[PDB]
RNA sequence: GGUUGGCUUAGAAGCAGCCAUCCUUUAAAGAAAGCGUAAUAGCUCACUAGUCGAGUCGGCCUGCGCGGAAGAUGUAACGG
RNA sequence: GUCUGAGAGGAUGAUCAGCCACACCGGGACUGAGACACGGCCCGGACUCCUACGGGAGGCAGCAGUGGGGAAUAUUGGACAAUG
């Protein structure tokens, strides 16, 4: 099996010195491989959708499954990478120094992954070489308990593992050093559930093109994104309009028919009943009531600076950007909150959105704000109303 | 060898009955057309009620020349004809029906839907 | 004080600004004094409901008294009414809006702004293989003529015009008889001194040209003409050259004079697109707004006809859309950009329906 | 340092433009000779002190030179 | 026959019944008591489709139904229990 994972917290609080540490502990085995410590702190930068990122994609494998571990060399660039997902992280290493521990970068960093919707955090302290003490240590794992609690995350039976990477890199054998990472894979391939796959997760295809064909009805393409289709599957159209019940009646690809439509493969599918002009781009297919269609909702949005190509100016609100949902742009309406006029670019916040027609969204789902197709934020849904 | 004041049979179906070469292209004083070569006519017989009216000026390609293609082994390849298929503006075809036979040299890759359409591909 | 910088001065409180559309030729204008009484009906209703009864039949009566003498078979393509208390502007105008009726501070001079903003003044130069005019031309009307007594001509060192083409082989007189066949290098030669001429009076006052003939005649003039970058168009089909009053050939220009400006609009994306690519374009209104109010509005691209409420408030620069255009909102929001870009020392340009995108009917280039 | 001199101007903060050239800590520092900014910012300069140590700096006139200086049969504008 | 009209007339020819003609378009016949044959043959054609490019297949104006056209007209049902 495959996992995202990654290690988030403070800066110089050896984020990319313990992702060394988990290659090389890896490498143990030959699962992983001895990693140098500036071969991975020069992270390489991809200007991807027009958000510049520098991100580090290390990559070890255990007994259970294999790893895909994320680092950042800055703030904004871990802030980037949770909201853009690049790769969304189902496990996130909170990287806490044994001393001055819950500074505003871990602050802000924890309330990030709640936002974003990284569903499970397993805590690392290391520098435990430079502290002699224990109750210090205690204190420590108290604070950062209860800042985990204060933002849903379960803290109270958070797994905490204390060790020290650059002790982990050199070699000793003591339990602040490779017994630490060893447990901490541990905790890795354990308290971490398996992830759903594309094709388990309940069927939804976002339309692209709406076609029609003599005899056989409306033929709606895409790519679907989750889950199967298959011929007598009850379907709904769910988006721009109301909601439209119909029924599947066939599968086909270069005007061959499939035996189901599965998930990352760009399928077309049929229609029973549907008119040419009664489903549209922008819509999507979805398994009844797995999703439903909202205008107003909440969303962690970053706003590019300038050095993304970003925008020149500041956020207010009552701005009216365009919205880029997975087929389609829909004008929709920044609310801020109380006490936040000014949003400042390089920053990010939650805001209140209100589209002017509904979108099928879920609490999870990404997008795009842009104006005249420049690319002025990103942003990740974190609540939905109606 | 196809050249400038010249009628070409149309070979596919768009519409056009007779056109006649109005420029051999590629070249700045480029004599003459053969076939898979690009030229640029002018229609001068169209079907009633057609997809190309009679007088547009559009591209074509030649696809069978009565002076004939001469192969490898040294085998010329005549017919009695001069034909052409009608191109868009990107020099592709814009043809659902193919009329008669095509040489090989169309083999490539903007016209394949004219030899995969049509009857026969010497 | 019928005129755009009299409308901008006057601020009155209230201050209504009532458009008429009207048309040119019977019985098209039959429906004229019913427009005119039916948006003065919308008009005395707002004031009623937004100020008081006094001030409705004050304002009412004022513009009463000016429209009751009013032909109504010289109307232009609209009917602009400009009306306060103890002042009403009656101006016809030869643009197309639409049918609204502005109540507020200023006196919603959008139009006019728009209009001044399209205007050409060119020059006209009229060529045949006999003598050659020059007209110089602001948008439909002829300024002058440059005759013998225009005194633009006064200091001149080439021949002024009109310049009759007395060359030696018109009359018979010097040498080189018909057989050597030098006539095309005779009328490229007098079509130089010509354009000797046109580059002596331009360099004094820098208008662009049309230029009016023959299709040989202007094409030897483009082969000679010492600045061929100030030309604008070329005008073949135009008739009667010689006796042709200067208005006429004022008239035959017309369609080109047009195609110019629309040369001149798709000529403006790219100064768009240099916008948008320096970050330097603003396309929100909200943003539009509050830019051209602190006075960062270099150029304002307004897409023909747009037309928005809003509820604006500048103490704190915040503009969000309106409902109903009946709370208190500012009727035309658009016009109050306008009316700010022009002020902080900017250019309104009133972009077509086709070159503008429907759904991104705004656009500023900014100053930073 | 007063000080973003005053005015004007969307902005005019030494440096778009118009009217003065003031005072203070001074060894010296212009209400600034340039670059730069939308305006600020920023980098210089004038000026002063320090280091090194002997001649140096800029105008005027005169003579002879340099560039400005591209054509058609062949060098081809000292006859060679 | 239907509507109308006092009638004479006028208009009309859905559903039911009789007769006729047609069965993607043109032509020829075969077999048979009976066809120049709606879900048969042959030839030709237009269109649609399959193909390994050599070749092949098909005809809802049967009943459902689809796309399209339209102002507008329905179920991709059950049973041979009854009359045939
Ligand atoms: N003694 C000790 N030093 C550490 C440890 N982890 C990191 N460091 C030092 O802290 C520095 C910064 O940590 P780093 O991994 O670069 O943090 P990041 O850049 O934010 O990901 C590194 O260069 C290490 O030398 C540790 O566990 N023990
Ligand atoms: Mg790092």
């Amino acid at each position: 099996p495959h996992v995202n994972v990654g290690t988030i917290g403070h800066v110089d609080h050896g984020k990319t010195t313990l992702t060394a540490a988990i290659a090389t502990v890896a490498a143990i085995t030959s699962g992983g491989e001895a990693k140098d410590y500036a071969s991975i702190d020069s992270a390489p930068e991809e200007k991807a959708r027009g958000i510049t990122i520098n991100t580090s994609h290390v990559e070890y494998d255990t007994p259970s499954r294999h790893y895909a571990h994320v680092d950042c060399p800055g703030h904004a660039d871990y802030v980037k990478n949770m909201i853009t997902g690049a790769a969304q992280m189902d496990g996130a290493i909170l990287v806490v120094s044994a001393t001055d521990g819950p500074m505003p970068q871990t602050r802000e960093h924890i309330l990030l992954s709640r936002q974003v919707g990284v569903p499970y955090i397993v805590v690392f302290m290391n520098k435990c070489d430079m502290v002699d003490d224990e109750e210090l240590l205690e204190l420590v794992e108290m604070e950062v308990r209860e800042l985990l609690s204060d933002y849903d995350f379960p803290g109270d039976d958070t797994p905490i593992v204390k060790g020290s990477a650059t002790e982990a890199l050199k070699g000793s054998q003591e339990k602040y050093g490779q017994p630490a990472v060893v447990e901490l894979l541990n905790i890795l391939d354990t308290y971490i559930p398996e992830p759903e796959r594309d094709i388990d997760k309940a069927f939804l295809m976002p339309i692209e093109d709406v076609f029609s064909i003599s005899g056989r009805g409306t033929v709606v393409t895409g790519r679907v994104e989750s889950g199967i289709v298959k011929v007598g599957d009850e379907i709904e159209i769910v988006g721009i309009r109301d909601t439209q019940k119909t029924t599947c009646t066939g599968v086909e690809m270069f005007r061959k028919l499939l035996d189901e439509g599965r998930a990352g493969e760009n399928c077309g599918v049929l229609l029973r009943g549907t008119k040419r002009e009664d489903v549209q781009r922008g819509q999507v297919l979805a398994k009844p009531g797995s999703i439903t269609p909202h205008t107003k909702f909440d969303a962690e949005v970053y706003v590019l600076s300038k050095e993304e190509g970003g925008r020149h100016t500041p956020f207010l609100n009552g701005y009216r950007p365009q919205f880029y949902f997975r087929t389609t742009d829909v004008t929709g309406a920044i609310q801020l909150q109380d006490g936040t006029e000014m949003v400042m670019p390089g920053d990010n916040v939650e805001m209140g959105v209100e589209l002017i027609h509904p979108i099928a969204m879920d609490k999870g789902l990404r997008f795009a704000i842009r104006e005249g197709g420049r690319t002025v934020g990103a942003g990740v849904v974190a609540n939905v109303n109606v | 060898m196809i050249q400038v004041e010249s009628m070409l049979e149309v070979a596919d179906n768009s519409g056009a009955r007779r056109v006649q070469c109005i420029k051999v292209l590629g070249g700045s004083h480029r004599r003459y057309a053969s076939v898979g070569d690009i030229i640029k006519v002018t229609v001068k017989e169209a079907i009633p009620r057609g997809r190309v009216k009679k007088g547009d000026v559009m591209n074509a390609v030649v696809v069978r020349t009565k002076k004939g293609v001469r192969r490898p082994d040294g085998s010329v390849l005549r017919f009695d004809d001069n034909a052409a298929v009608l191109l868009n503006q990107n020099k592709a075809p814009i043809a659902t029906r193919i009329f008669g036979p095509v040489t090989r040299e169309l083999r490539g890759d903007q016209f394949m839907k004219i030899v995969s359409l049509a009857p026969e591909v010497l | 004080k019928a005129t755009l910088k009299s409308l901008r001065e006057t601020k009155a409180n209230p201050a209504v600004s009532i458009f008429v559309k009207t048309h040119r030729e019977h019985p098209a204008n039959d429906q004229d004094p019913i427009a005119l009484k039916n948006q003065l009906k919308i008009v005395e209703e707002r004031l009623t409901n937004e100020f008081d009864k006094r001030t409705a039949t004050t304002i009412l009566d004022k513009i009463h008294a000016e429209t009751k003498e009013y032909n109504h078979k010289y109307n232009l393509d609209t009917l602009a009414i400009f009306a306060s208390v103890d002042d009403v502007q009656l101006i016809r105008m030869p643009l197309d809006t639409p049918e609204r009726v502005v109540i507020s501070n200023r006196f919603a001079t959008r139009d006019l702004v728009r209009d001044m903003a399209s205007a050409v003044h060119y020059y006209t130069v009229v060529l045949t293989r006999d003598k050659a005019r020059l007209i110089e031309a602001a948008n439909d009307r002829v300024v002058a003529e440059f005759d013998t007594d225009n005194a633009k001509q006064n200091n001149m060192e080439g021949i002024p015009f009109p310049i009759d083409n007395n060359g030696l082989y018109t009359t018979g007189d010097g040498g080189s008889d018909r057989s050597a066949n030098n006539e095309n290098s005779y009328l490229k030669e007098f079509f130089n001194q010509v354009d000797k001429s046109v580059q002596e009076l331009w360099g004094e006052h820098k208008m662009p040209l049309v230029i009016v003939g023959d299709v040989r005649n202007i094409s030897y003039y483009k082969e000679v003409c010492d600045r061929p970058e100030n030309i604008i168009a070329t005008v073949s089909n135009l008739t009667e050259l010689e006796d042709g009053n200067a208005q006429r050939i004022i008239d035959g220009v017309q369609d080109a004079v047009e195609g110019y400006r629309t040369s001149l609009h798709e000529a403006a994306l790219g100064e768009i697109d240099k916008a948008r690519g320096a970050n330097a374009l603003s396309t929100d209104l909200q943003d539009v707004y509050r830019a051209a109010f602190q006075g960062a509005g270099e150029t304002l691209y307004v897409r023909r006809g747009y037309i928005q409420a809003a509820k604006v408030d500048e103490d704190a620069q915040t503009l969000t859309m309106a409902d109903a255009a009946a709370d208190g909102v500012t009727d035309d929001a658009v016009g109050l950009i306008i009316e700010h870009v022009i002020n902080n020392g900017g250019k309104a340009v009133f972009m077509p329906q086709e070159m503008m995108s429907a759904d991104q009917p705004i656009a500023l280039v900014t100053r930073y």
